[PDB]
């Protein structure tokens, strides 16, 4: 849910002392998954078959 | 000394939830390492 419930997870303790506490590392969402082949030039002349 | 910050896991594999299973299924060694590097960081805040 909550950054502070997560710090409490990190503490293992209910109880929180004054300070600042490093919990996790944030993490930037993937987007727009892309596969981009190059300019296409010279393909089979299948009609010749 | 330089006070680091480390995104341990993502170095440890880099964006694989499958990994994270394998790591929590390996333990919490990266966690001990983070505590070590926070202890460094406070030690040299204190040193300064
Ligand atoms: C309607 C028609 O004529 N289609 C053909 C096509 O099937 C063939 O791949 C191409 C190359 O020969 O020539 C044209």
């Amino acid at each position: 849910l909550d950054p502070l419930s997560e710090t409490k997870c990190t503490l293992k303790s209910f109880t929180v002392e004054k300070g600042i506490y490093q919990t996790s590392n944030f993490r930037v969402q993937p987007t727009e998954s892309i596969v981009r082949f190059p300019n296409i030039t010279n393909l089979c002349p299948f009609g010749e078959v | 000394m330089t006070k680091t910050s480390v995104d341990c896991t993502m170095y440890i594999c880099g964006d694989s939830t499958e990994c994270s299973n394998l790591l929590l299924q390996y333990g919490s060694f990266c966690t001990q390492l983070n505590r070590a590097l926070t202890g460094i960081a406070v030690e040299q805040d204190k040193n300064t």
